[PDB]
């Protein structure tokens, strides 16, 4: 209950961020259609 | 000057992230001659379902001539309501302005009285006619024309923020 | 019959006389209009020297501007140019493509810039965002027989035109609703006497230029087009854009924001506030996983550092600027010291990967401890001059009520040490066996190291030295 | 007098050390010379500093002065000695100065080893006479990149994860100071605000007190460890060179401790007296269960790092339970903690990279080879079993005896608590002698060739008495560290207001 | 959209001296004249009897406006830079107006789904220059 609980909190607060920016980062990827598509989005959903 | 029927406590407080005491202000609210907008005043100072001066401001003090607060909403002046709705009409015209310090509720158009109320830090005879009188500021004069003395940007707000922290109902 | 574009018109000169040398001379060129240029910018800056502490005077016809905060943004920018040509002199010179109308480019663009931070005509900071964009299509894709090189054209020629497209658009219907009107400080009346203003229109004239602002400078929802670019075009062209285009695009959104958009505040706020709080996230995970430079740079020094910045955009009652001012004088250097670090080094080696920076303190100590130094810097480290930055950036920030933005600012600057702490680790090291054959054959060794070592010390002494630096940004009124 | 002392006591070292480099000479050898004569030379202007230009007598500020630096944000040289500040200053002065003796045979770089050494030397010292909160600010991070490439250079097989979760963790946890100083640097910053003496009067309202006393406190429990944040402590303390380790576990340490004093129950008394009891149970329950979790370990590292881990709960407890000797207490505590665990990694580091065996099953008998480091090391693990005569006893009864005195009690918790922290003296030597006799006792293979294993020479020897020997000279007359008159008026802000 | 809230004081002035069009009346004239240049006023707007639905100080730098090129109602180009019998405003004056509704917006509103303004009203201001 020291390894298994806070340190395991204290690598999990470092460790989700590296799954976090991979998975992000292998979404969209080149493809400027891609690029166009999802920066019209974000200006038709900020329009509320 | 008429008779007196409550006791009304403001805090005062500036420096802007937050706001250090200064001092302390005491007000008579005349309920003899205005019933309806002094029980106004008095209800928002003290608490009834949230809509209080609690953490209000000072939104507009025009040196040697007033400081105008009340807005618990927007801050702005656009804001704030009363109990009797969002708001009431004119009450009555018996007291008239004096001198330093007078309390005034700040309408937008007769007939339309808010949570919006002033204070006079100067004699204004010509206002009367077309406002409302009840109250007068008993203790605090000094603070009042602190406030009143403030840095003010173009939009003659404060520079620094000048709010109330707590306020209350003080009795005899 | 004007002398407040003679700033512009000394540039205007020198661009004819580049553009005539290579018509008129031979061969004598190379490291002639290599100095040539830098006259024209030096004796413009010395034109720029003579406005300070000048009046609000308006322009001709009341056209672009003249006060003393749009007069910081237009000597800020020869700065950037003066600082980037050596830069981008040498790199072009070891590719053999031609030089003299690369430099035409830059100082085109740079023309550009420096009309752009004036410009209250609602046309003019119209066709000065296109004369410092169709200048830029051609230096980030100015490397033909390469092949990212024609990917970072595509994907930016295209994202270039549909922004413009979206913000002149927005300008359209600014002047529809405004009973007709240009002259930027003339809308709220005309936006009056029509009593149009607090009608819905309005409200979409205000996003449909606020998402043509950002992408200029490319926060976190609209980022998407400038970690391709700064990977595909040559590092230096990268750098002039990364420091120039901020510039230019964070002294045109304040003004085209602040004087025209009175009423609308709470309204736009809150907006960039959105931009913000994920400008500096977006911008920093995806730069920890990064194993270019370029990339990790464009993400690290751009995507993120565009946040504090706008961190009192929102939050500015005229008590703020100096701190943005003085946050730009920083970045400008703490960002060119290690662009001119990693051009130095990309040459000398052949390589942009962070894996071959190993060991390069051993072989030489100077450029490793002068791009430590800045990338320090950037990290933000108590003695250097990006703490005192990204400080005097929160102490008035949270000194305007704001409270859930400099709470994240900070929080993302830890995030940020860490990358640049793995290259900082990357360099000092000594195992032989480890090092690749990349740094191992490396003979290490004018203007490339004159620029680097005069952009790192102003990257630690200004931090500790920034009392008359901010006695003078206090003095902005716009 | 006004021929400036701490000014120059805290811009001698770094600059002094600023002329290693540029300076080709040699290797090794000339460095270390250069590097230890200035350091002797700075602990000898400390004494004399302290010796005739202090008084003991009077609980104001001595040898101060100021400046004008930034002048925007309120933030000058302030810079200021005071009774608190005094021990810990000296004792860094002299464990700084011995680790960097104990440092003598390095030679994988030696030119910015030493320099990065005097660097943390300044940083310490300005922290320690800080007189200016944002100057404080600075003197504290100041020295993080130092210890990291101490860290990242130099120590231990994994060094690198060590030292990333070590400044990723601190940077962190300085966040929260910094937010404190955003919080009462703009409250009426027309009253000075940033000049650390003349707050003692602010009157803060509430709700706003226990804001700034929590974004304090967090900062503070990161560097000294308290219970849900001492995780990083085993990791950059079993990988750390024992050059870096002594100066970082007798020092940095008590940083946490020493601003814990200084800017929380001087400046924030009614944000702290109403927080006290709950620092005290945290105390109580570290001291038992950081032990029981080094019981546990395996390599004698992490081992002492626990031990380490364990005697902060006693200093805990003295900030709480208000007394004039529960804060004095403590005092004496964190010096006799910075001599005997800096002085216990030091023999943990000098026995290793002789053995080059870390896990304490395969240690077999050293003691036939090598005497002198079994003894030196029996002594201080006497010592830290809080063993009369020697300076580990003194602290902990001082601290008892502060806690049973206290006035913010009635009687229920103060036995209570002070049944579970004496259980601390029946755990600690179950794991202190559990090493001792797997690592020591026994008799090994016949390791008679006296080839990597030879006794302590004469420096490492000498430091391991010139180290023990002001142990055993405080714990026989304390009294030579209870040169504290502060406590008189530290003490006198906050007993009589409410509860 | 209508009407919304404030609140001010008045000063009260003088009688107004109609001066064959408009309603013109005096409170404080102090420095300088103004060109047809730029200029920058502080306003707050009435309706007939009572109610105000728009102050300049009801945002932040009040606003500027250009006095002498057709920009602006007629009844203020006449009452600020000066019409026909009635001396311009100096650099700090103050000024109090009863526009009639020949001078203003007519006998028209202006609709945004809901007219802004009364369809033929006839507004007062009291114009402060700055």
């Amino acid at each position: 209950f020291d390894k298994g609980v806070i340190d395991g909190i204290t690598n999990g607060v470092g460790l989700a961020s590296f799954c976090i920016g991979e998975e992000i980062k292998y979404v969209g990827g080149g493809r400027i259609s891609s690029y166009l598509f999802f920066f019209l989005c974000y200006v038709s959903v900020f329009l509320f | 000057q008429s008779k007196v029927t409550n006791k009304v406590y403001f805090d005062i407080n500036i420096g802007n992230p937050v706001g250090k005491n200064v001092g302390r202000i005491v007000i008579g609210l005349y309920g003899d001659d205005v019933p309806q907008t002094v029980e106004n005043f008095r209800a928002l100072c003290t608490g009834e379902k949230g809509f209080g001066y609690k953490g209000s401001s000072f939104h507009r003090v025009i040196k040697d001539f007033m400081i105008q607060g009340g807005d618990f909403d927007k801050g702005n002046g656009t804001g704030g309501k009363s109990i009797y709705g969002r708001t009431f009409k004119d009450e009555n015209f018996q007291l008239v302005h004096t001198g330093p310090g007078v309390l005034s509720m700040a309408n937008a158009g007769p007939n339309t009285n808010g949570s919006q109320f002033f204070i006079c830090t100067v004699k204004t005879p010509w206002l009367d006619g077309r406002h409302v009188v009840f109250g007068q500021v008993l203790e605090g004069m000094d603070i009042v024309r602190m406030i009143e003395s403030s840095e003010t940007d173009r939009g003659d707000r404060p520079k620094k923020k000048v709010v109330i922290s707590e306020c209350g109902e003080l009795p005899v | 019959n004007g002398s407040f574009i003679f700033p512009e018109c000394i540039l205007i000169f020198g661009l004819i006389l580049l553009l005539m040398i290579d018509s008129t001379s031979d061969q004598k060129d190379r490291p002639w209009f290599y100095f040539i240029s830098s006259t024209s910018l030096v004796i413009s800056i010395t034109a720029l020297l003579f406005r300070w502490r000048e009046e609000p005077i308006i322009s001709f016809s009341g056209n672009f501007q003249t006060n003393n905060f749009n007069e910081i943004f237009q000597f800020l920018i020869l700065l950037c140019s003066t600082l980037c040509i050596p830069l981008s002199v040498e790199y072009i010179e070891c590719t053999e493509m031609a030089i003299t109308e690369f430099l035409l480019f830059v100082l085109t663009a740079t023309l550009g810039g420096m009309f752009l931070c004036g410009a209250n005509d609602l046309i003019t900071i119209f066709v000065a965002p296109e004369c410092f964009s169709l200048c830029s299509y051609l230096l980030s894709g100015y490397t033909k027989r390469d092949l990212r090189s024609n990917e970072a054209t595509m994907k930016y020629l295209l994202m270039g035109g549909a922004s413009s497209s979206i913000l002149v658009h927005g300008f359209s219907w600014l002047y529809g609703s405004s009973g007709g009107e240009i002259e930027l400080q003339e809308i709220v009346n005309g936006l009056i006497n029509t009593q149009m203003y607090n009608s819905p229109g309005i409200s979409i004239a205000l996003i449909s230029i606020t998402v043509g602002l950002g992408f200029k400078l490319s926060p976190a929802p609209f980022h998407q087009w400038t970690p391709d670019v700064y990977e595909g075009s040559p590092t230096p062209v990268v750098a002039f854009l990364s420091v120039t285009s901020k510039v230019a695009a964070s002294a045109s959104a304040t003004r085209i924001l602040d004087i025209p958009f009175y009423f609308s505040s709470n309204e736009w706020h809150l907006l960039l506030e959105i931009l913000a709080i994920l400008s500096m996230i977006l911008g920093n995970l995806l730069a920890i996983t990064q194993t270019s430079m370029k990339r990790m740079l464009a993400y690290s020094s751009i995507g993120q550092i565009g946040y504090v910045i706008i961190g009192i955009i929102v939050g500015d009652s005229n008590d703020g600027y100096a701190s943005m001012i003085t946050y730009m004088l920083f970045y400008i250097s703490m960002n060119l010291g290690t662009f001119a670090c990693i051009v130095l080094f990309g040459l000398r080696t052949g390589t942009d990967n962070i894996r071959d920076y190993a060991g390069l303190y051993m072989k030489d100590p100077f450029l490793a401890l002068s791009l430590a130094l800045c990338l320090l810097s950037l990290g933000g480290l108590p003695p250097l001059a990006g703490f005192f930055g990204k400080l005097y950036l929160f102490w008035c920030g949270w000194q305007a009520g704001l409270y859930f933005l400099v709470s994240i600012g900070l929080l993302t600057s830890v995030l940020s040490i860490y990358y640049y702490l793995k290259i900082i680790k990357l360099l000092m090291t000594g195992r032989n066996q480890e090092i690749t054959p990349y740094v191992r054959n490396y003979r290490r060794s004018n203007s490339i190291e004159l620029s680097m070592t005069v952009c790192v010390i102003a990257s630690t002494i200004p931090g500790i030295s920034m009392n008359p630096i901010l006695a003078i940004a206090q003095d902005t009124l716009f | 007098s006004y021929f400036p002392w701490l000014t120059i006591l805290v811009v001698l070292p770094i600059f002094a050390g600023s002329l290693i480099f540029f300076l080709p000479h040699k290797g090794n050898k000339i460095v270390r010379w250069y590097t230890i004569s200035i350091c002797l030379l700075e602990f000898l202007l400390m004494t004399y500093a302290f010796c005739y230009h202090f008084q003991l007598e009077d609980p104001l500020i001595q040898l101060k002065e100021d400046y004008k630096w930034i002048d925007v944000f309120d933030f000058h040289w302030r810079l200021g000695i005071d009774g608190l500040s005094l021990g810990s200053i000296l004792l860094t002065g002299f464990i700084t100065t011995l680790a960097t003796l104990a440092a003598w045979p390095i030679t994988r770089n030696s030119r910015l080893f030493y320099f990065l050494m005097l660097a943390m030397y300044s940083g310490q010292i300005g922290l320690f006479s800080s007189r200016d909160l944002l100057l404080f600010f600075i003197m504290w991070e100041l020295e993080l990149i130092p210890v990291y490439l101490l860290l990242s250079m130099w120590g231990g097989k994994r060094r690198l994860y060590s030292a990333t979760k070590f400044i990723l963790y601190t940077a962190g946890g300085s966040i929260f100071f910094l937010i404190g100083v955003l919080g009462m640097g703009l409250y009426g910053s027309n009253e000075p605000g940033l000049d650390l003496e003349r707050l003692i009067n602010q009157s803060y309202p509430a709700t706003l007190e226990i804001l700034l006393y929590f974004g304090f406190l967090i900062a503070y429990a990161v560097k000294l460890p308290i219970i849900p944040l001492h995780t990083w402590l085993p990791d950059t303390h079993g990988e750390a060179h024992y050059s870096t380790c002594m100066l970082l576990a007798g020092i940095l340490l008590k940083m946490g401790a020493y601003g814990l004093i200084r800017i929380n129950m001087e400046l924030l008394p009614h944000a702290h007296y109403l927080f006290s009891p709950w620092l005290v149970i945290i105390g109580a329950i570290q001291i038992i269960y950081a032990a029981s979790t080094s019981l546990g370990q395996r390599n004698f590292k992490k081992r002492i790092a626990y031990s380490s881990v364990s005697h902060m709960g006693f200093i805990i407890i003295g900030i709480g339970s208000i007394t004039n000797i529960g804060l004095n207490g403590a005092i004496l505590q964190i010096l006799s903690h910075g001599f005997i665990g800096a002085t216990l990694f030091f023999l943990a580091g000098t026995a290793s990279d002789r053995m080059r065996l870390v896990y304490l099953e395969e240690l077999g008998g050293i003691s036939i080879p090598m005497p002198k480091i079994f003894t030196m090391f029996s002594s201080f693990s006497m010592a830290s079993l809080a063993l009369p005569g020697m300076s580990g006893f003194v602290a902990e009864l001082v601290v008892f005896f502060g806690l049973i005195t206290s006035p913010k009690f009635l009687l229920m918790p103060k036995a209570l608590i002070t049944f579970v922290m004496a259980i601390g003296m029946i755990l600690t030597p179950i794991y202190l002698l559990s090493m001792l006799r797997q690592m020591f006792y026994g008799y090994k293979l016949f390791n008679v060739p006296n080839a990597n294993f030879v006794d302590s020479g004469p420096r490492e020897l000498f430091i391991l008495i010139c180290i023990f020997l002001p142990v055993i000279g405080i714990g026989i007359y304390p009294d030579f560290v209870l040169s504290l008159s502060v406590d008189r008026v530290e003490a006198l802000l906050s007993n009589y207001y409410p509860k | 959209a209508r009407a919304a809230l404030e609140l001010h004081r008045s000063l009260c002035p003088l009688l107004v001296s109609p001066r064959e069009l408009e309603f013109l009346q005096v409170r404080d004239p102090s420095f300088c004249s103004v060109s047809m240049v730029v200029t920058q006023i502080h306003y707050t707007a009435r309706f007939p009897d009572g109610t105000v639905f728009d102050s300049s100080y009801k945002r932040g730098r009040p606003l500027t406006m250009r006095i002498g090129a057709g920009k602006i109602l007629r009844g203020l180009q006449q009452g600020i830079g000066g019409g026909g019998g009635v001396t311009p405003m100096l650099v700090g004056g103050k000024r109090k107006l009863m526009i009639p509704p020949i001078l203003a917006y007519g006998p028209e509103p202006a609709g945004c789904f809901s007219e802004a303004v009364f369809a033929q009203a006839e507004m007062n201001f009291c114009a402060l220059a700055a």
